[PDB]
């Protein structure tokens, strides 16, 4: 009853009720019968504050559903731009693959989510990672007639990560919470930028 | 040899001319004939244009097969009705010839993308012979009522094509083919044939109906059966698909199952609500067939059906025959129940056996059959444009 | 909220199957059955059916990625609307005797909804269209029954107002929806639909005319007015376009201009020159509406509404020749427009309900919302 | 705006590597 | 200059309205289904048949619609004035069918100059060609009193030859060696199949609309039906025969399959017999395919006449064959009327077509109608807003 109510609060964005449940002792890593934890549901519904709070309370960021979908997969398929930016800021793997081989960039490209596609490309998403059927983000964008996504995917090409590493971004804003989450995930504080500078 | 197809076409046409000279002599039903004609050449022709690289062959071989079929069916049905003497050509001869063309096109839908035009000419000739003999048996020996031809046209063509496709089974195509896939504008073009068939099916079921109460009953029952069938086909297409998405195969085909399943009961006093029930069951059955039975037929029974003509013509045709039997049992018609059952069994059995012999003839490597890799490709028999 | 569509696997099948079961039960409880011109009378209804399905379904298929939904949703709406219209005209005009004439009239009632749906297609799902079909057919029947009760006209004869009712109902429903393009091959398919509509619109302008000479004259007037309107629409399209080119989208609807202009008065026009004049004036008004209405959502629906109003006005002008009748007819038109707008408001507020699982405004005009496509990630 | 500093080129320009180098010792010789 | 096309169209429409007011006043429901089939042919069959060009579908179908809509009015006026000899006349279903026939003749001629002309040129050619066609058909039906119920001579041969003469006057050297836009596409060919199938299906109504009710109308329907059936088989066979590696050509399947309907027209109501109708259709399909394969390159490269749709191979050669078949039937004695008058009708149709086309093309040549440049031929974007997406 408590875990199910916590998941309902995560879905509806009731951050106060979810925080009360977490204070009571509900396991933050609990998930429904589909394997969606609170982070997955919040990423689906675009609840940015809930996503941030759950990341601060040490939820496993790369937990996959029964379909292999991370929270970033779900936010990209749902077209939740702010959630995608926040998850990438906290160290979400932009090149994660589901069981069927889908990447977050593929999910954004198939759903005509231009802003998510551009943000993932600037964060080093590889557009050449194919699914188990051999389809690329460009291929599915062409099949679905998403002309803007196709054009942006062609123009970007293989330029790569033009955003700073997430720890550099956190150090620029003096953000200790995001830096703490990032260092909990990746224990290397000397992550290098392309210019060679540490955070 | 590349000259097989033109030589066969010319020889068949010359034989048609000679037979017409030997056996043939010279207005209220003409609009109904034109409705049936539009069904034959546009509805069936563009209904199979869903394949992304087989639109040319689908529509063109539809035109060629039906053009040969109307002549050969005219000849065969006329000789059967005249018992070998000369006979006159009315509007009813043209309507029945278009019906024979419809049967051959239904069977063509089973082997679409895997056969040559030469095979199609041969299958047209043989299948029309078998279909005309079965239709004569049903109409004259059994004297069963099949005004919409659920048994004699739809079930016969479907099971004939299934037998042919079973004989022509390719082990390399059981798991699927890269060319066996629809395209966006191709499905849009298939919607044209779907809409024309749906619009003109009442004339199909009422063209040769007895004028008066029977013809009006056929029109009204067919219309309301189709109306219910559309709703139930949409609903079950949503029901059987992930997240309730609509499948264009179901919308293109299962929406027409009401026309097939009401055909036996079209001119009977089954009431609009009875026709609606028949159409609803037909839409349900067709969607379920497309979703579940077609993969079972392809993978386990080794019967690949390209257009899923089983789910549109065979199962709804069997349902129509069973509905005719039940309607007789309820007193909706004066025909004997045993004769309706005999007509159903004869249609299925004659279709299967004729399809086996016809497919055995078609299996001979003399007709330019496509290779496994070149299946569902227009480029084998057509000059294909370089852009879409 | 999530831009990914919610699963309709439980809503849409339950809704459609419950509707069909209810229709079958009502047909069982309330409908009942029953010569020389059997085929001739059948052909008029068949022509209406050809127009309703093909012309109206393909006319709206011009969208780049919404042709499937336009065609198939139009087919579904026609199939539902004819059944519900049979039952409704049975209930409000008496059991229901089913004839070819009743099927023809129910088809006209369905085409009213099909015309209205063009203003909302690409922005709704199938369940919302079901609601629109039911409410619009009911509202049209209520309007006809009210006119029959007040102005002592026949219930079936009041279906002449269906152009103006459909136009304003569709505009109103479209105005209630949340706020948000072409391709060559869908444009050609839409031209096929527009051509069938243009070719058989004389069957729209005389289903309800019992007399043969009235049908003859109305059919002649519609044919000649449509020819004049086609020429005017194609020629004047270059004037009402920024790049001075002919717009296929404008042509697709402006071809029907003369038919709408003479729709309610083609039986009273005594000479083909007057119908030709009305077709020319309709084409010029179509040019002006294309050039001026966008300055002041669907522009083609807006000029359709203007043209229906113009057809009503020319009916008023002609009816005097063949002033209390003017007042009665103006009151009839005002009542028709008022009921159309009010029922459109109600339909739009019903369509805005959350339970319909309507597409996100970022996903308008896209078949991927409703249809299965291969190589897609599905679900979460 | 408010997010340009998250990109590598803008961060490179902000850090000003040229300000940690010895640019030159100009003489500007009077003769030519 | 900019407003030439709308100004000419509004002036023509006002002229049509004035003529209808001055001359036009108000069996119908028996012939109306056949008129509907003819109308569908005129506006869907020809219009979508000409949409095989990959970059000219909009202009094909839309200019077809414009030409036929103007043509029905103008043909009504001209044919009625000719029949009444200048007096006020009533109009019935036969006037409607005859006006649609005049529109069909103009559309056949348009198929010759498709992709190289402007809509203004098309309006002018419609107005002039309907006059020439109506005078020729009046001569054939009333002075010669020949039998042309399917109009192999008065519609098909006339339109083909008149169009070819206009094309020769309008012939452009830059187009002799082909054009990058004179080129088909997959879905464009499917639309062309829509047009072909509608023409093929509704041709019996076309050939039997004006036939005398009873035996003649039924004979026309049956003969057209079986002639088209035989023509499909022979067209497919010879398309396979003449092409590289036996591959079928969509040009042949789109056009040569209607040659049997074209060629049976003169003999349609005659008692040729179904086998006789079938023989004419088989010859028609053969001749049309051979024309497309061999005579069209000869006409274009050496003739200096460019025929875009190959309307010669569908309408002119099968039309001449239909006229020849009609003369043979009189020799057979199956049909009344003299051999000499059938031959006179054929010769007059060809000669009036060539003369009227030459004068009309001389008028259309003037550099005032906004005809496309050589590089912009077969391109919708000259006159239409073309979507970026195909
Ligand atoms: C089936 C009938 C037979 C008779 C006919 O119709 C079809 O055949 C047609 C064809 O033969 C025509 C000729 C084709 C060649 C034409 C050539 C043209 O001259 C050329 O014009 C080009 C301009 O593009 C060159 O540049 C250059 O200016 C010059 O080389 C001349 O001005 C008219 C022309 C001679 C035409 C005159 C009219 C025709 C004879 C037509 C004639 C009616
Ligand atoms: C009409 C249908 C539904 C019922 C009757 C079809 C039967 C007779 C058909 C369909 C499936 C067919 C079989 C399918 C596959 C094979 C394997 C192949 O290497 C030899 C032929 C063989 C063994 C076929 C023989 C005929 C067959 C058994
Ligand atoms: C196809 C097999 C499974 C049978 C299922 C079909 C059933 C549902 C159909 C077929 C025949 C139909 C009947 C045919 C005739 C009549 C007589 C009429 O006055 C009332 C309806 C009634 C009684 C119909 C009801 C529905 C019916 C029973």
């Amino acid at each position: 009853d408590a875990a199910t109510s916590f998941l309902r609060a995560a879905r509806s964005g009731n951050l106060d009720k979810a925080l009360d449940h977490l204070r009571n002792g509900v396991d933050i890593n609990t998930c429904n019968q589909n394997g969606l934890n609170g982070l997955h549901l919040a990423s689906k519904e675009g609840h940015v504050k809930m996503v941030v709070e759950l990341l601060h309370k040490e939820i496993i960021l790369e937990t996959t559903t029964k379909k292999g979908n991370t929270a970033l997969h779900i936010a990209a398929l749902a077209g939740q731009d702010e959630v995608v930016r926040e998850l990438v800021n906290y160290g979400a793997n932009v090149n994660a693959q589901s069981q069927k081989g889908f990447t977050p960039l593929y999910m954004a490209a198939q759903e005509n989510h231009l802003e998510v596609v551009k943000f993932l490309l600037e964060n080093g998403a590889n557009q050449n990672v194919a699914t188990e059927d051999g389809f690329t983000p460009l291929a599915v964008a062409l099949q679905q007639g998403h002309e803007n996504v196709v054009a942006h995917l062609i123009n970007y090409g293989t330029k790569g990560k033009v955003r700073l590493p997430a720890l550099h971004i956190a150090a620029r804003n003096d953000d200790t919470r995001t830096a703490a989450v990032l260092l909990q995930n990746d224990p290397n504080p000397d992550v290098l930028s392309k210019t060679g500078f540490t955070p | 040899m590349r000259f097989t197809f033109p030589l066969m076409a010319i020889v068949l046409e010359i034989a048609m001319i000679v037979l017409f000279g030997l056996f043939v002599e010279y207005f209220e039903l003409y609009p109904l004939f034109q409705d049936v004609h539009v069904m034959i050449f546009v509805g069936f022709g563009f209904l199979m244009t869903f394949l992304k690289k087989y639109g040319f062959s689908s529509v063109g071989i539809n035109l060629l097969v039906a053009a040969l079929g109307l002549q050969w069916g005219t000849i065969v049905q006329g000789i059967l009705q005249s018992q070998g003497q000369k006979f006159n050509i009315g509007i009813k001869n043209m309507i029945n010839a278009d019906f024979s063309a419809a049967t051959v096109l239904i069977s063509f839908g089973a082997v679409l993308g895997k056969t040559s035009p030469t095979q199609m000419l041969i299958m047209t000739i043989l299948e029309i012979v078998f279909f005309a003999h079965n239709e004569y048996l049903v109409s004259e020996i059994f004297k069963a009522s099949d005004i919409g031809a659920s048994m004699t046209i739809h079930a016969f063509g479907a099971y004939f094509g299934l037998a042919v496709a079973g004989i022509l089974y390719r082990s390399g195509l059981r798991k699927g083919h890269e060319n066996e896939e629809s395209a966006y504008y191709s499905d849009l073009f298939a919607m044209i044939g779907t809409l024309f068939l749906w619009m003109f099916w009442p004339s199909f079921n009422s063209a040769i109906a007895e004028p008066g109460d029977k013809q009006c009953r056929a029109i009204v029952n067919t219309y309301f059966s189709l109306a219910a069938c559309v709703l139930t086909a949409f609903a079950f297409s949503s029901l059987v698909e992930h997240r309730g998405k609509l499948n264009m195969v179901h919308i293109q085909n299962a929406t027409l199952a009401g026309g097939v399943a009401v055909g036996t009961c079209a001119d009977m006093a089954i009431h609009p609500f009875g026709s609606m029930i028949i159409g609803s069951i037909a839409g349900m059955v067709s969607v379920l067939g497309y979703k579940f039975l077609t993969p079972l037929f392809t993978t386990k029974l080794r019967i690949h059906d390209t257009c899923g003509v089983h789910n549109l013509h065979g199962l709804p045709g069997v349902v129509g025959g069973l509905a005719g039997i039940v309607a007789v049992a309820m007193g909706a018609s004066n025909t004997s129940m045993a004769m309706q059952a005999a007509a159903l069994g004869s249609s299925i059995g004659t279709a299967v056996v004729g399809g086996l012999m016809t497919g055995l003839i078609l299996k001979l490597p003399l007709w330019g059959q496509p290779s496994d890799q070149n299946c569902y490709d227009d480029s084998v028999y057509w000059k294909v444009p370089k852009t879409r | 909220s999530s831009k990914y569509p919610r699963s309709v696997r439980r809503c849409l099948p339950l809704w459609a199957l419950t509707l069909e079961a209810a229709l079958i039960l009502l047909f069982y409880f309330f409908t009942h059955y029953d010569q020389k011109g059997l085929v001739a009378s059948y052909q008029v209804g068949q022509d209406l059916t050809v127009m309703a399905a093909l012309g109206l379904g393909f006319l709206t298929s011009n969208f780049r990625r919404h042709s499937w939904s336009s065609v198939a949703f139009n087919l579904f709406m026609l199939a539902l609307g004819v059944q519900w219209a049979i039952l409704l005209d049975g209930f409000l005009s008496q059991k229901v005797v089913i004839t070819l004439f009743s099927i023809r009239l129910a088809t006209m009632s369905a085409m009213s909804v099909l015309i209205s749906a063009g203003a909302v297609l690409g922005k709704v799902n199938l369940a919302q269209l079901v609601v629109m079909v039911l409410v619009e057919v009911t509202a049209l029947g209520t309007l006809r029954m009210v006119i029959s009760n007040i102005f002592n006209t026949d219930y079936h004869m009041n279906l002449r107002h269906f152009y103006v009712f459909a136009a304003y109902f569709g505009l109103t429903v479209a105005w209630c929806l949340p706020k948000p393009q072409r391709a060559t091959i869908p444009s050609l398919s839409a031209m096929l639909g527009a051509l069938f509509l243009w070719m058989f619109w004389p069957s729209v302008n005389s289903p309800l005319l019992r007399s043969p000479i009235q049908r003859k004259n109305a059919m002649f007037n519609t044919y000649y007015a449509l020819a004049v309107s086609v020429v005017t629409a194609i020629s004047g399209s270059s004037l009402a376009h920024p790049q001075r080119k002919i717009s296929m989208t404008y042509v697709h609807s402006a071809v029907l201009a003369g038919g709408v202009a003479v729709g309610t008065s083609c039986h009273l026009i005594p000479s083909p020159w007057l119908a030709m004049v009305l077709g020319l004036v309709a084409g010029l008004i179509s040019i002006g509406g294309a050039k001026c209405l966008p300055v002041c959502i669907s522009v083609m629906h807006s000029i359709f509404s203007l043209l229906g109003l113009l057809g009503e006005i020319t009916y008023i002008v002609l009816l005097v020749l063949h002033g209390f009748q003017v007042l009665l007819s103006i009151g009839e038109l005002s009542l028709a427009i008022v009921i159309a707008l009010t029922s459109g408001l109600l339909t739009g507020l019903l369509l805005n309900l959350k339970i319909w699982k309507a597409p996100h405004v970022a996903k308008y005009f896209d078949d991927q919302v409703f249809w299965k496509f291969p190589h897609l990630a599905v679900g979460f | 705006e408010e997010l340009q500093d998250d990109y590598e080129d803008m961060m490179e320009e902000n850090l000003e590597q040229e300000e940690y180098e010895d640019p030159d010792i100009p003489e500007s010789q009077m003769e030519e």
